[PDB]
């Protein structure tokens, strides 16, 4: 019958690894690099679009950085279509929580929820896992500014600075070298762009190959603002930091 | 399981609930505690149809205790009240609704403020300085409207509460067998054992 | 791959035959039926000295008149025990009486072949079900993952089973006392066990009409072990 | 019907009448309104006999399964709650049940009132049935915690007699039970007809009735 | 739950020494309107059974189709379908009784009263009643509706108990049945003159008589009846 | 018994010259008993304003529902919902409960951010849209409000003149209704400024 | 629905999926449990391959199931969350239906049952997780420590370790832990738990987590400095 | 509106002796004022030395008896031909009845036989399955006419020993099977006189260790 | 070979190997004999023990007062199929007040087994059955194979070494069919038939199992000292 054609997506290897999770991680290692850096006064999200064209409409384009709500955003590395399925589910969870408790969802609770959905696809159902790794940048009034990552296994961890996608080994070493705890957003912006500029597989880092975002309490008084950078604004910050 | 009162003073919320339970023409109990602790700084009193009251209250308690363990964090009184309201709004369009009215008295440790929420069985929520359910308000609100200040001490709140109970005991036809009084403040929940 | 409910060319179910191999790796369990009662004994086999051995529960009560010992993948036995306890108590609810040992055993064995593509595989554990009822007296049954159950005068299951069964072949007779059966289980357990038998790595139990199912204290078993040592040194 | 149960120093007394009626017709003179759930737990029975019998006989199943799983005897609080939750499943459906779950566990003697509404009340004294008001009068005026087993047994017996006399739908005979930590002890069946005359003479009560 | 629309009135029957007789009129009433005059309410099953049905006609036609299907089904993979494994009156009744009680238990009854008349393999007479409630009973005489009130008293004068059955011939039994049908025509406002009659005998088999009429009626005495009390002319 | 008059309350909306106004009372009651004098019935999602009268639990539920839906709309569309679009969403959402409806009388008010055109709309409890040019009324004193608005209203009123008209329409209507009053709020809405005013009124 | 039998017997009577799940546990960071006379201590390894980690928000290795019971694990991190959630739900469900909190043994039996179920249900794979469950029964001062594994078997331990290099730390515990006289105080119990991890851990910095559970719902997690003082005192005695 | 219930009349009587039991019932079946049958058996031998009658609505009565007979058959299949004891049968019938708690079998059920000590046994059920072991029970139409007579003549209620004047009760001496049958016949003869639904015939099933025996007696047919 | 992985696959020669393997399980089973006359039908079964401490596995199962069978192969499959027969016999009695014809019982067993041979996921039954009964057309004997094939016979045998008993019955055909109104002689012929299949072991008191049904004889099973008369 049908058994013949079953790849069995949810089995251990003899070494105790999940084949499909490992292979999904291999896929993600070829995706454009995304970086997150947490500072005392905000969070930075920086990401590289994959080998683009001059005819691509950049100002209406979005493949890396997505808004989950007013307080939480994600950077994507992997299959964009897979990511959008999960992103829409996360957006719904955030609104479910807000409707139930009349408070914005804490960052970790949203992260745990999405990570549990990823986990399920590795243990039951016989379906392929989502080929996506997320960097979560968010704020709530319990822990303040937070960075998380999740991968196809459904495992998630918290970070001061982190990269996903291509060249994460090189990127993480560079971040580990220059990162300090008393760092500010403007410094973190520079670190993120400098790290991408050194790890990129492209010849040079330009505005049309980047997506950029910040989460700042640089919003008038005790509140948080999300800023998805426009193409011209990415071009300006590249000149300011002295990369172009 | 008819009379439940609430008053929010300067630094605490006070809930007063009757002790009587009646089955038919006989009073079965005169020491019944119509309340459940949802979290260390959140107390809920209840009144409505027999059975439904305790079942609903304990169901809410279990859910808040579950949340507390999962997140290692106490939900704000506002968050708890919204959860409770949704459950009742859900319930009113069910096959057999839970005929339960509640008062939620909590102390918000973040804002350092006492808070009193009144929610009826339809899911009608209001935040009030003082509240009641059923006909209880008909006898007591004129006294509360007159004497209440937002800067009252806990002791003054208890005295105003005594006056409300005395008026109930005078003009209500039913013997509700006195009230159990509990105080919710920054230090948690405690019962006034002489009232 | 191949179906879970597939027959071999010899006319046997592969999965059932393979589960029997898992039971062969299990710790030894022995049962002896007498006219004074049925004795059940097990090898605990703790994997480390830091493991508190009294938490090893391989002998289990099903009802007051029915006990049970297990060998193999012992985790699989929990749902079987739960079903057995439910079946015993449910029959009492429906009929205001004790359930027959055979009927209880048959109810457990009905679960066995409920696997396919129901549970995904057979059970990897064998059970010795011992009990008493008014119709057939003291009884001992061997419940397998094949769904088959045999009644036995005496039976051993687990890793030392064929050596123990040969020993039970010679020792059992229809006039055994309860005390004689107890010492006989201890003797054969001591023979097949890797480690030296004592009250902490071996457990005894019995079922009598008067007192029902009882698991023996470590102090009670220790005395029976000392009684065994002396009578073997007596000749 | 008249059933009562009360806590006291050396345990809990359970006393019930024995009458069943179909309108004015007395269908039974001797129904058993105490169910021996197990050797440590008793349940009274008012409302629908079938509902009481079926659901408390089933409660015994659950309490036995509890002991087999956990190795300990179930508490009076837990047992009473299992019963109250079965009721809430058939809430609104017409079940009719009012009983006192009586037992002795770790916290000492225990007594819970459970009805078809799901109500579950812990207490020292309870009475249900068409003659409960009469029994309460005798109970409230004579009840002490300091009662002896002998006097407590008589109190529960006398309280049912009071109800049997005045309530038309209570009578027949009185069944007594005493619940200890070692289990319940049955204290016999007592015909109300014979008991009334006996109590009238010895006690001097019921002067208005000619004997 | 429904209400009967098109309806059939009494079915009457009795046992005699060598078999059973059953009869029913050919009317299908629509309330007080005598709407349909050619309705057959006796339905034979094989050569040993006749099922007589009163009440709702749409449900009768449904039952008629069930019985037709029953004969078809019995013949499947059955070499002895016309011999030892043929349908018995008792099999047919028990099936109908099962259906009737099941339908009332779902609160959706077949709104009928049914009498199954026949002769068993061993020659024994079979006569049993079942209705919309699933109620069943047997008696030497059986009748439905008005027949129960008017026919049974007349038929019971012939066979009053079990011991009267061997003393009752087919001629005496048929005579009693025919007279009862006349009495019902005099007194039941939902009856007709035309009726069917079936005899199931252990020797002569099934005799089915159609287009029978009520005859030998007394009406002449009506000419002398004038007014309602005092009127003379 | 009647779910649409247990709690009481009113909402009124009006159009003016390059502006709209929406107003409501502050009462929540249990039939004769006044329970709250701070129960606001007007909400906003971006620049679109929604007033809701009727059963208070449904007022709260629907506000939470439309906040939920307009937040998802914004995340996907990358823009704030407009009054015309939101009106259709309210209608659709109410009709999906055709045979178990929310017992409410919603009122939409706002200015389209692209055209600058003032917009108001009203609904019955199951979704039927009333898109009036002049004014919309709702609640337990809707008859009274119709009477006030029909005489007091004139087209193309300036924002500060519209304030006086809608305020007097609400106040005097509420003072002829037992189940309305206990305070009042008025929103004056222009293309990029909104002013909120609490009115002084009798408290019986 | 997906019904495929993934956990099946092999000719030699082994269920490879269950055995491969144990290999996932072998890969996981080391976890250790030691019960004293009046306490239980849970120690956990943190691999220092991950720095730039935010330790405030990163999922901690020890999880409270109720106010009186904790759970630590070795193996797949994502898998452990599902078992923890189920356990927490069951704990509240028990309090609601039986009006007592769960015993440690009962909670263990439940988690172990969930693990067993996932070894003979269609369309699912076993949990790649072994757990250590510790605490005190309500109104009881006797320490409790249990272990579960993917197959679903469970048992009580005086002291136990799971995860990578657990063979080594078990070796240490077997020669250092005396049953006749268990660590009499909190200090002695924590010291022995830190000592056991120092056989395997690497640096005694942020690589060792310690959680102490005492009777009557008294649960606290030690900080870096508090643990660092144990690490310091151990090696200064070792220099001799 | 469709009424799923009806009343077929009938009266039944169960009496437990020292080493025997009788279950008796009239053979008349009725609706309203009409007689359906003068002889429609109502008391049935169900096997295992148990006799049963489910009186009231005959359709429900026949259904319950049929299902209990079936339960005896399957008890033999499932439990190695073990004899179903009267107490075990009683508990089983409770579950059959309570299974339709919200749409009950509209019948009053009585079973009779011998207990496991060989002593006479009678069990009595209400429509929803509450039951109990009893010495004496009449059921159905004329139950209220029969029970007071049995209280007086079987249990000797209100009868005292002459000369003592109320001080000493009449002692409860055991009754033979011949004595019980006399009281059964007189109970039904008296019921037939005063109750319109009682008549035609009386069928008695007698249970002893030797088995089940039947006796039939004519009753007045008016 | 490549076509025996499941029941849903024909081989190139049109064979169903899983069904054939299920048939093999019957051949491994202990011998059982069936035979009938015009008044009675008899089952004789050689029971098998695990060892000397164990009981002898029961082979004969009662389905109704007028019908029952004996098994050879997987015993749990016989329990499933006999439970189905018990239900079908019972459905016929309750609904139609009719004892289920033995021939119809065979048709029902055929169809139930067939469904397990044409669908994916399932397996064939691993047991053979000999059904005896007395109905309105007299005594009957049926042989059931888990392929679905059911056959009405005067006599037969299934299990290990069943060929010896089958040849004996083929010789004795004209004799045992005429044994009318004599239950003991018909059983003797069955005990003599099953004896042709024995090697090394002989018929003992706890080894032998016999069943009989007939004109005025309900289906009854004889075990223990009740069969010593025939040894
Ligand atoms: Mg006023
Ligand atoms: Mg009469």
């Amino acid at each position: 019958g049908s058994r013949r054609y079953d790849s069995r997506t949810t089995i251990f290897s003899p070494e105790g690894r999940l084949y499909q999770v490992e292979y999904a991680l291999e896929s993600i290692s070829h995706a454009g690099t995304a970086i997150g850096i947490m500072a005392s006064d905000g969070i930075v999200l920086a990401a590289e679009r994959k080998v683009t064209s001059t005819l691509l409409e950049q100002d209406t384009s979005t493949e890396k950085l997505y808004k989950l709500n007013d307080k939480i955003a994600v950077a994507v590395a992997g299959l964009t279509a897979d990511a959008e399925i999960l992103i829409n589910t996360a957006r719904i969870h955030a609104q479910n929580y807000l409707k139930t408790y009349n408070e914005d969802i804490p960052v970790e609770i949203l992260v745990r929820r999405l990570s549990d959905i990823k986990q399920g696809y590795t243990q039951h159902g016989g379906l392929r896992p989502f080929g996506v790794s997320f960097i979560y940048a968010g704020y709530d009034d319990r822990y303040g500014y937070q960075l998380y990552t999740s991968n196809p296994s459904g495992n998630y961890t918290g970070w001061k600075a982190i990269s996903v996608g291509a060249n994460t080994s090189a990127a993480q070493t560079l971040l580990q070298m220059d990162y300090k705890d008393d760092m500010k957003v403007d410094d973190a912006i520079e670190l993120a762009l400098k790290t991408l500029s050194k790890t990129t597989d492209s010849s040079a880092l330009t505005y049309d190959r980047l997506e950029f975002a910040t989460i700042r309490k640089g919003a008038n008084d005790g509140e948080v603002y999300q800023k998805i950078f426009k193409p011209q604004e990415i071009k300006d910050i590249l000149v300011k930091t002295g990369i172009t | 399981m008819d009379i439940i009162l609430g008053i929010r003073v300067q630094d605490s919320v006070i809930l007063a609930s009757s002790k009587a339970v009646t089955r038919g023409i006989s009073v079965l109990k005169d020491s019944d505690d119509k309340t459940r602790q949802l979290s260390p700084h959140t107390l809920m009193s209840f009144a409505g149809e027999a059975g439904d009251t305790v079942q609903f209250a304990e169901y809410i308690q279990a859910n808040i205790q579950l949340y507390s363990i999962r997140e290692d964090y106490e939900l704000s009184p506002q968050a708890v009240s919204s959860f409770v309201r949704q459950e009742l709004a859900k319930s009113i369009r069910s096959r057999r609704p839970y005929q339960v009215n509640v008062l939620i008295g909590g102390y918000d440790k973040k804002k350092n403020k006492p808070e009193l929420y009144q929610i009826d069985y339809l899911g009608t929520k209001v935040e009030l300085p003082y509240g009641a359910h059923g006909y209880s308000g008909f006898y007591t609100f004129s006294l509360l409207d007159h004497h209440y200040r937002p800067d009252m001490t806990t002791e003054e709140g208890l005295d105003l509460l005594k006056l409300c109970v005395q008026e109930l005991e005078k003009r209500m036809p039913m013997d509700f067998k006195g009230v159990i009084v509990k105080i919710v403040d920054k230090d948690g929940i405690r019962q006034v054992d002489d009232f | 791959d191949r179906g879970v409910s597939t027959f071999s060319p010899e006319g046997r179910l592969f999965q059932v035959e393979y589960s029997l191999e898992a039971i062969k790796l299990g710790s030894t369990a022995i049962g002896i039926a007498t006219k004074e009662g049925v004795v059940l004994g097990v090898e605990k086999r703790a994997t480390s000295p830091l493991l508190e051995s009294d938490s090893i529960e391989k002998i289990v009560e099903i009802d007051r008149h029915i006990g049970c010992a297990m060998s193999g993948l012992t985790a699989d036995a929990r749902s079987m025990i739960e079903h057995a306890r439910t079946a015993a108590v449910t029959h009492n609810l429906y009929y205001d009486e004790d359930i027959n040992v055979e009927s209880l055993t048959q109810s457990v064995c009905d679960l066995a072949l409920r696997f396919g593509e129901l549970m995904s595989r057979p059970f990897g554990v064998a059970l010795l079900i011992a009990g008493h009822d008014a119709d057939d007296g003291y009884q001992l049954f061997h419940a397998e993952p094949s769904g088959t159950f045999y009644r036995y005068n005496a039976k051993a299951i687990g890793s030392g089973s064929e050596g123990a069964q040969a020993e039970l072949l010679n020792e059992w007779h229809s006039s055994l006392t309860l005390k004689e059966a107890e010492l006989l289980v201890l003797k054969i357990l001591k023979q097949v066990m890797e480690e030296k038998l004592d009250e902490n790595n071996a457990q005894l139990s019995c079922i009598t009409k008067q007192d029902g199912f009882k698991i023996y204290d470590n102090e009670k078993t220790a005395e029976l072990i000392k009684e065994l040592k002396e009578k073997e040194a007596a000749e | 019907t008249t059933t009562l149960a009360f806590k006291f120093q050396h345990g809990v007394i359970a006393a019930v009448d024995s009458r069943a009626s179909a309108g004015s017709y007395i269908s039974a003179l001797r129904v058993n309104k105490v169910i021996e759930i197990n050797p440590y737990l008793l349940g009274t029975m008012s409302g629908c006999a079938a509902d009481c019998q079926y659901w408390e006989t089933l409660l015994a199943k659950e309490c036995r399964l509890y002991y087999l799983r956990n190795g300990e005897r179930i508490s009076v609080s837990a047992a009473s709650k299992l019963l109250s939750n079965m009721m809430c499943q058939y809430r609104g459906m017409g079940l009719s049940m009012g009983s006192m779950i009586c037992g002795w566990d770790k916290k000492g003697p225990g007594l819970y009132y459970v009805d078809e509404h799901g109500t579950r009340l812990s207490g020292n004294m309870f009475s249900t049935g068409s003659g409960n008001t009469y029994a309460y009068g005798v109970l409230d005026s004579n009840y002490k915690w300091d009662l002896s087993v002998e006097d407590a047994l008589y109190l529960g017996k006398r309280s049912i007699l009071a109800a049997a006399h005045r309530d038309a739908y209570s009578g027949g005979s009185v069944n007594l039970y005493h619940v200890t930590e070692d289990g319940w002890i049955y204290h016999g069946n007592h015909d109300v007809g014979e008991l009334f005359w006996k109590v009238k003479e010895e006690e001097g009560s019921f002067n208005n009735v000619i004997g | 739950t429904q209400q009967p629309i098109v309806t059939g009135t009494s079915v009457i029957s009795m046992k005699y020494d060598n078999g059973v007789i059953i009869a029913a009129d050919n009317l299908g009433s629509y309330g007080s309107l005598l709407r349909f005059n050619g309705v057959e309410r006796l339905i034979p099953v094989g050569d040993n059974t006749v099922v007589g049905i009163s009440g709702d006609i749409s449900d009768m036609q449904h039952i008629e189709r069930l019985l037709k299907d029953l004969v078809t089904e019995n013949a499947y993979d059955n070499p002895l379908a016309d011999a030892e494994e043929a349908l018995e009156p008792s099999y047919i009744f028990e099936y109908l009784a099962t259906v009737m009680y099941q339908r009332r238990s779902k609160m959706n009854p077949l709104w009928n009263a049914i009498i199954v008349a026949g002769v068993q393999s061993n020659g024994d007479q079979f006569l049993r009643y079942v209705n919309l409630l699933g109620v069943t009973y047997s008696s030497p005489t059986l009748a439905t509706g008005f027949g129960a009130h008017m026919a049974n008293p007349l038929l019971r004068k012939v066979v009053d108990r079990e011991s009267d059955i061997p003393k009752t011939t087919v001629q005496v039994a048929e005579e009693a049945i025919v007279n009862a049908m006349r009495v019902l025509y005099y007194r039941d406002a939902r009856s007709s003159r035309n009726f069917s009659l079936a005899i199931i005998d252990k020797n002569t088999g099934l005799t089915f008589k159609k287009n029978l009429q009520v005859e030998n009626m007394k009406w002449d005495f009506a000419k002398d009846i004038k007014g309602y009390g005092t009127q003379k002319i | 018994s009647d779910p649409s008059s247990i709690n009481g309350g009113i909402v009124v909306a009006m159009t003016g010259k390059d502006c709209v106004a929406i107003a409501c009372d502050l009462r929540l009651g249990s039939q004769s008993l006044g329970v709250s004098n701070k129960f606001e019935k007007i909400f906003h999602y971006g620049h679109v304003f929604l007033g809701i009268t009727g059963l208070a639990t449904d007022v709260t539920t629907l506000n939470e529902m439309f906040r939920y839906k307009t937040n998802l709309y914004k995340l996907k569309e990358e823009r704030a919902i407009e009054p015309e679009t939101f009106t259709q969403l309210v209608s659709s959402s109410l009709y999906e409960r055709r045979f178990g409806p929310y017992f409410v009388g919603p009122v939409v008010a706002g200015i389209n951010s692209k055209s600058g055109k003032p917009f108001i709309a009203g609904f019955d409890l199951i979704g039927c849209i009333d898109e009036a040019k002049d004014f919309i009324v709702s609640g337990t004193a809707s008859d009274q409000l119709f009477g006030m608005c029909e005489s007091l209203y004139e087209p193309n009123l300036e924002p500060e003149d519209l304030f006086e008209t809608i305020s007097q329409a609400l106040l005097n209507a509420a003072d002829r209704d037992a189940l309305s009053g206990w305070g009042a709020v008025v929103y004056i809405i222009k293309k990029d400024e909104v002013v909120k005013r609490y009115l002084k009124m009798r408290q019986d | 629905g997906y019904d495929r039998a993934l956990s099946i017997f092999s000719p030699d009577g082994h269920i490879f999926q269950v055995e491969y799940a144990l290999e996932a546990v072998k890969r996981g960071t080391c976890a250790v449990g030691v019960k004293g006379k009046n306490c239980v201590v849970l120690g956990c390894e943190r691999r220092s391959t991950l720095k730039l980690q935010d330790t405030r928000i990163t999922p901690s290795k020890v999880s409270k199931i109720d106010s009186h019971v904790v759970l630590s694990f070795s193996g797949l991190n994502a898998d452990s969350r599902i078992l923890i959630e189920k356990a927490r739900v069951e704990a509240q469900s028990h309090r609601l239906t039986l009006e007592d909190p769960v015993t440690v043994e009962y909670l263990t039996r439940y988690v172990a049952g969930v693990q067993q179920r996932y070894t003979q249900s269609g369309g699912v794979r076993p949990f790649g997780v072994s757990t250590l469950i510790a605490g005190f029964d309500p109104r009881d001062d006797e320490p409790k420590l249990y272990q579960t594994e993917p197959s679903g078997i469970y048992s009580s331990w005086s002291a136990q370790t799971i995860g990578r290099n657990s063979k080594t730390v078990r070796e240490f515990l077997e020669k250092n832990y005396d049953r006749k006289e268990p660590p009499a105080t909190v200090e002695e119990c924590v010291k022995l738990t830190v000592r056991s991890l120092l056989e395997v851990v690497q640096t005694g910095a942020k690589n060792i987590e310690i959680t102490v559970v005492k009777p009557d719902s008294d649960i606290v997690a030690l900080s870096s400095e508090e643990i660092n003082q144990y690490v310091t005192q151990i090696e200064q005695e070792k220099q001799e | 509106q469709f009424n799923p219930y009806g009343d077929n009349g009938g009266t039944i009587l169960g009496i437990a002796g020292e080493d025997f039991a009788v279950l008796a019932g009239d053979t008349r079946n009725i609706t309203d004022y009409s007689i359906n049958s003068r002889y429609e058996p109502k008391v049935f031998d169900c096997g295992d030395n148990i006799v049963m009658s489910a009186n009231g609505f005959a359709a429900d009565g026949d259904a319950l008896v049929k299902r209990f007979k079936n339960s005896v058959k399957w008890y033999h299949f499932d439990h190695n031909d073990k004899k179903l004891s009267i107490n075990s049968a009683a508990r089983n019938i409770q579950h059959l009845l309570y299974g339709k708690r919200f749409f009950p079998y509209y019948v009053h059920t009585i079973i009779a036989g011998l207990d496991e000590d060989g002593k006479g046994a009678v069990y009595s059920f209400d429509p929803v399955g509450s039951y109990e072991r009893e010495q004496c029970r009449a059921g159905g139409a004329a139950a209220s006419l029969i029970m007071p007579f049995l209280d007086n003549q079987v249990n000797f209620k209100n009868q005292y020993e002459p000369g003592t004047n109320g001080k000493v009760k009449k002692p409860l001496k055991y009754l033979s099977v011949e004595e019980v049958i006399k009281l059964v016949r007189d109970s039904f003869t008296s019921a037939t006189e005063r109750h319109i639904q009682v008549g035609d015939g009386l069928e008695i099933l007698i249970v002893t260790k030797d088995g089940v025996r039947k006796e039939f007696y004519e009753l007045k047919r008016d | 070979n490549n076509y025996d992985g499941d029941t849903v696959t024909f081989s190139p020669t049109g064979r169903l190997f899983q069904v054939e393997y299920a048939l093999e399980a019957i051949k491994q089973g202990s011998v059982t004999v069936g035979l009938r006359s015009n008044t009675h039908a008899v089952l004789v079964a050689l029971k098998r023990n695990a060892d000397e401490l164990s009981s002898y596995q029961k082979k004969i199962i009662k389905c109704d007062e007028h019908m029952g069978l004996s098994l050879a192969g997987l015993a749990p499959d016989a329990r499933v199929l006999s439970n189905y027969l018990r239900q079908q016999c019972n459905y016929s009695s309750l609904v139609f007040n009719r004892k289920l014809a033995v021939e119809r019982a065979g048709h029902l067993l055929c169809d139930k087994a067939q469904k397990n041979t044409q669908s994916y996921g399932g397996r064939p039954y691993g047991v053979g059955l000999l059904i005896i009964g007395y109905d309105k057309s007299g005594a009957h004997l049926l042989e059931f194979q888990p392929s679905g094939n059911v056959t009405e016979l005067y006599g037969t045998a299934i299990g290990a070494r069943s060929q010896g008993a089958k040849t004996y019955l083929e010789r004795t055909l004209d004799t045992f069919i005429k044994i009318d109104g004599n239950p003991d002689e018909l059983i003797k012929a069955g005990v003599e038939a099953i004896s042709q299949s024995l090697r090394d072991e002989s018929l003992t008191v706890d080894n032998l199992s016999i069943a009989i049904v007939g004109k005025d004889t309900p289906f009854t099973i004889y075990d223990g000292e009740a069969v010593a008369k025939y040894i």
